[PDB]
RNA sequence: ACAGGUUUGGUCCUGGCCUUUCUAUUAAUUCUUAAUAAAAUUACACAUGCAAGUAUCCGCGCCCCGGUGAGAAUGCCCUCCAGAUCUUAAAGAUCAAAAGGAGCAGGUAUCAAGCACACCUAUAACGGUAGCUCAUAACGCCUUGCUCAACCACACCCCCACGGGAAACAGCAGUGAUAAAAAUUAAGCCAUGAACGAAAGUUUGACUAAGUUAUAUUAAUUAGAGUUGGUAAAUCUCGUGCCAGCCACCGCGGUCAUACGAUUAACCCAAAUUAAUAGAUCCACGGCGUAAAGAGUGUUUAAGAAAAAAAAUCACAAUAGAGUUAAAUUAUAACUAAGCUGUAAAAAGCCCUAGUUAAAAUAAAAUAACCCACGAAAGUGACUCUAAUAAUCCUGACACACGAUAGCUAGGACCCAAACUGGGAUUAGAUACCCCACUAUGCCUAGCCCUAAACCCAAAUAGUUACAUAACAAAACUAUUCGCCAGAGUACUACUCGCAACUGCCUAAAACUCAAAGGACUUGGCGGUGCUUCACAUCCACCUAGAGGAGCCUGUUCUAUAAUCGAUAAACCCCGAUAGACCUUACCAACCCUUGCCAAUUCAGCCUAUAUACCGCCAUCUUCAGCAAACCCUAAAAAGGAACAAUAGUAAGCACAAUCAUAGCACAUAAAAACGUUAGGUCAAGGUGUAGCUUAUGGGUUGGAAAGAAAUGGGCUACA
């Protein structure tokens, strides 16, 4: 009966958790790896604007904070 | 559902067909890599003569040779068509018999 | 769609996949001739010949036809017309750029924000506001000519061509390279159209007439292809033996194949026929308790829907505070006894233990509750007081505020419980179930996390009980809404977006694989489920006499032999044998015989292969009560079909029972014991279907076999 659907899920979940334990630190890399792409693409997004709006420098008092890498 | 819903979602469109192994063309020209053999799915058993081929689409693909008996040497050129073979996993490409380097499966008279 | 095949032992239901119809390329197999239409892989590169000229100068023409579909979500449709040209006694007419907007317009929201995309001043280029677009899809990305008496776009590329690469057939023919994709380097301006001409007229690879090609229709002169298990028209004999192979789906091949390969007959199409690939066609105005789908909860925005009634009260346990404690337990003393704890049984464990008598903190709230209240839901039931339960009450989010347990951060708390872990048992193992300790943790204060079988699997608000049974469950439905569902996996997954999370949450695909996957039911069978009732040589308890040990007999099994076969769980094993020295005899070894028992036969003869082709005879459930035609019933039937103060069953038959036999009764024993089950036993009793052998798998003569290292079944005789 419908348990037979749940069994599949139950297994697929278990078999996933196990995986994410072994793979943990590999995972941890690739997460942060993409956060450093994010923050960069983000930056370029704004850089694009100065250069598109004709300004040479980034406007006064702009440090362009890091949102994605926010921790603690 | 309701009418406002059927309005907001439009009428249903019939989704465009996913192109198969032949990528939409009727047939493909191909070049042989290695002639070999595959075993069928469960309820029936045999051993089928298969090839590995390249297509003018520069893709490599596993294909099937129909008939009993053949000569298939590496670097031979073939024609292929989209008949899927019901025995085997994942062999979607038949070889046309009678053209190029595969002649009509011989008669014993 | 007039539908059909395919899930299961079967039945519905849901739900994909496929068949059947029509068109187009390309391929394979065939191919006779005309006529007519159509002609096409390639904005890849192009040899050569041509595709604009006219005309008394000047002028006028010179991508106009013609080619292409590269680009662009381009655009369709509709306003409004600058300009160019034509006509003409100045206003008509044809194209129509730019610029606009009623409406319609590819996919994708995993592209959700874009980043100045607005306006105001008529001052006369400066100032002033702080706007505009966007979930009714902005801004992206991806694919793409089209809505077709035509329209849009390009013209070697750099969207645009100054300039730069570089030297352009996407004009007609042709050609390399590329691709499943193959027309003549052809004749004429004779008709039409075009350009010029005052005109005859000249030019025109536009076009006209041909040429090539089964690409499509038509006509006949032309016969071939595919099929033949089912859906779906149509089959005989061989060969092959899960091999060679075939199928669009279900499937076919494991020795007797209408599914393979080849014959033989047929079927159906037919100058075509099949195969392939693209289309046309094809979901849902259907659904959401159990099937895929009602979000964990409420309110509002945007957007909508609207006769009348629609705030009454807790039968009292919302929430948040602050204060309080009855039972129990624990520290820790006083006595007292050596044990105490703990299981199916124990062990380990503790004796700073146990019983009694005292006793704070912490934690948790018997009975009442057979009640059914309060909160939006989560949740809430010891006591008291304070604060207190939105809306004159329709729906509503990605917005807002909440949201069990567990978990995370910091600080307290710690009776008891307890993941983890360490002992102890159990066990083949026991990382578990049982035992014993002890920890994170449950507890408070503050902050997070935002998940549940967050389920009553049943959305909100008004209604009705009309119509009406797929099944099961909680009986069937309107109306208004929002939310959600397009086979199954893959997948509470990969990538994206956002979040006090960084083994997280949310949103949520495709490749690939399969012809299913699912829901409910029906009879069986099964159950270390529960309940009753039995077992009468019978499970237990009980009684007697034996087997297993010893010698021997005899049968298997193994080794040995040149040297039978069959049986071999219960249902083989002193078995076919109520019976092998020769014979029997089927076996091995040598020799020999070929119409070789008979009335006749290109005929005899075969203990050769099929017991999974069989008849015969039996085993077995079984000393079991059922089997089965003919009917009858069931808001449908796969199947079921009784109640005796009776509710849909009737029925001859075969079983049981009854009678027979064991010389009178009776009981006992004997016999009997269907339908089926075990593809149980036996082609060596005999007979046969299918296959094989025929100077031999046939028929004769002569010898030879049946030895024991053991291992075991049953007997016999003992042990006095
Ligand atoms: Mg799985
Ligand atoms: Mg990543
Ligand atoms: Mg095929
Ligand atoms: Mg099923
Ligand atoms: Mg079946
Ligand atoms: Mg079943
Ligand atoms: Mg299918
Ligand atoms: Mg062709
Ligand atoms: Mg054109
Ligand atoms: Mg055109
Ligand atoms: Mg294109
Ligand atoms: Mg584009
Ligand atoms: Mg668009
Ligand atoms: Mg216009
Ligand atoms: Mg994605
Ligand atoms: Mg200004
Ligand atoms: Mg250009
Ligand atoms: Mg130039
Ligand atoms: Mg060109
Ligand atoms: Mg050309
Ligand atoms: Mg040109
Ligand atoms: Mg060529
Ligand atoms: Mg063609
Ligand atoms: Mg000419
Ligand atoms: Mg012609
Ligand atoms: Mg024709
Ligand atoms: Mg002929
Ligand atoms: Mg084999
Ligand atoms: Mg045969
Ligand atoms: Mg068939
Ligand atoms: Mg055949
Ligand atoms: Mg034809
Ligand atoms: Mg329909
Ligand atoms: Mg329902
Ligand atoms: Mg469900
Ligand atoms: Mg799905
Ligand atoms: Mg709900
Ligand atoms: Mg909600
Ligand atoms: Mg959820
Ligand atoms: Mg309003
Ligand atoms: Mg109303
Ligand atoms: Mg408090
Ligand atoms: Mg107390
Ligand atoms: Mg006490
Ligand atoms: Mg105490
Ligand atoms: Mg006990
Ligand atoms: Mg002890
Ligand atoms: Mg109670
Ligand atoms: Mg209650
Ligand atoms: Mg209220
Ligand atoms: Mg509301
Ligand atoms: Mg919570
Ligand atoms: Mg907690
Ligand atoms: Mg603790
Ligand atoms: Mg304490
Ligand atoms: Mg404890
Ligand atoms: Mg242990
Ligand atoms: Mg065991
Ligand atoms: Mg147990
Ligand atoms: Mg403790
Ligand atoms: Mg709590
Ligand atoms: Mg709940
Ligand atoms: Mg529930
Ligand atoms: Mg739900
Ligand atoms: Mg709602
Ligand atoms: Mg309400
Ligand atoms: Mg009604
Ligand atoms: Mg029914
Ligand atoms: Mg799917
Ligand atoms: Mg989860
Ligand atoms: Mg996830
Ligand atoms: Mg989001
Ligand atoms: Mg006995
Ligand atoms: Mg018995
Ligand atoms: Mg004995
Ligand atoms: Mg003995
Ligand atoms: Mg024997
Ligand atoms: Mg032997
Ligand atoms: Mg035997
Ligand atoms: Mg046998
Ligand atoms: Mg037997
Ligand atoms: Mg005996
Ligand atoms: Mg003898
Ligand atoms: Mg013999
Ligand atoms: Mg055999
Ligand atoms: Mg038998
Ligand atoms: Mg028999
Ligand atoms: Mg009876
Ligand atoms: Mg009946
Ligand atoms: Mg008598
Ligand atoms: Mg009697
Ligand atoms: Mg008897
Ligand atoms: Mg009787
Ligand atoms: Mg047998
Ligand atoms: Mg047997
Ligand atoms: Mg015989
Ligand atoms: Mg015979
Ligand atoms: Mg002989
Ligand atoms: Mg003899
Ligand atoms: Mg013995
Ligand atoms: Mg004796």
């Amino acid at each position: 009966k419908n348990i037979l659907k749940i069994r599949r899920r139950k297994m697929n979940h278990h078999k996933y958790r196990k995986l994410v334990k072994r793979t943990r630190f590999l995972r941890r890399k690739v997460r942060e790896g993409r956060l450093r792409q994010k923050q960069v693409k983000f930056e370029r997004d704004l850089k694009r604007i100065w250069q598109k709006a004709g300004l040479k420098e980034a406007p006064a008092g702009w440090q362009t904070p890091k949102i994605y890498l926010k921790n603690q | 559902a309701t009418l406002n819903q059927m309005h907001r979602l439009g009428p249903p469109k019939h989704p465009p067909g996913k192109m198969g192994p032949t990528a939409g063309r009727p047939q493909l020209k191909g070049v042989v890599l290695r002639t070999f053999i595959r075993k069928p799915k469960k309820p029936n058993s045999a051993n089928r003569k298969c090839c590995r081929v390249r297509l003018s689409t520069g893709r490599e693909a596993v294909c099937f040779i129909p008939g009993e008996g053949h000569s298939l040497q590496e670097h031979h050129v073939v024609l292929v068509q989209g008949g899927r073979t019901q025995d085997l996993p994942g062999v979607k490409l038949t070889v046309v018999r009678g053209k190029y380097d595969c002649g009509h499966v011989q008669k014993k008279k």
